């Protein structure tokens, strides 16, 4: 597991935004309908979408253009 | 895990599914408060 | 009772007020219970008071006139604002828990 939380909060910096993007990421991966970015080691979808946001691949403004894309895709 | 009675079953049913989402709804112990508030010469009640 | 020469709300106890219905008749009338309390407090416009009071504080003026005063006055405000009537105060039905 990750020791340290620290790359995601320097990618998103007010400490407090990172919690809920990354909850919504994770949110929608367990319900199902998308796929892991990251390669995913055997681990839980929390700390997958925590590794995603720390490497610097997804963050709360790409998350509403794809999902107007999808939107507007139907 | 409070006195939310409409809650801890679907807080169950959405571990045993893997949901892991929660509505917070209104703990039962707030309704015990108004109820005994009522029980004197004060009303109070909640607007929209 | 204005016609007799009595405080509108002033002690009159057991045997003055017999005496006092004696000699008065039956004008002077007066009551005992919360019943009292509330037939003193309903009929008592609050608007006029008020002005009273808003007049004294405003003329008279002294370092106790100050004081239990404006707080007289503040209460008048929250009734007259919050349209409370004072006599829901004195309760005549009484809830009970489930």
């Amino acid at each position: 597991a990750r020791v340290t939380v620290q790359d995601a909060v320097e990618k998103i910096g007010n400490r407090f935004d990172l919690v809920l993007v990354a909850a919504r990421r994770a949110r929608q991966m367990q319900v199902g309908g998308k796929d892991p970015l990251v390669p995913e080691e055997n681990d839980k979808t929390t700390v997958i979408a925590l590794r995603e946001i720390e490497e610097g691949l997804i963050n709360n403004q790409i998350l509403d253009v794809r999902e107007r894309q999808e939107q507007q895709e139907q | 895990k409070s006195d939310d009675v409409n809650g801890r079953t679907k807080m169950y049913k959405n571990i045993v599914d893997g949901n892991h989402q929660m509505e917070p709804g209104m703990p039962e112990s707030f309704n015990v408060l108004l109820k005994e508030i009522r029980s004197l010469g004060i009303n109070i009640e909640l607007e929209d | 009772g204005g016609m007799t020469n009595l405080e509108r709300q002033q002690i009159l106890t057991e045997e003055q007020y017999l005496d006092a219905l004696e000699e008065f008749g039956d004008e002077f009338d007066a009551k005992m219970g919360a019943e009292a309390i509330q037939a003193l407090l309903k009929s008592m416009d609050l608007e006029q008071e008020c002005e009273q009071l808003r007049e004294e504080l405003n003329e008279t003026n002294s370092e106790t006139k100050r004081k239990k005063l404006t707080k007289r006055i503040k209460l008048l405000e929250a009734f007259v604002q919050s349209g409370n009537k004072p006599e829901w105060m004195i309760l005549t039905v009484l809830p009970v828990l489930p």
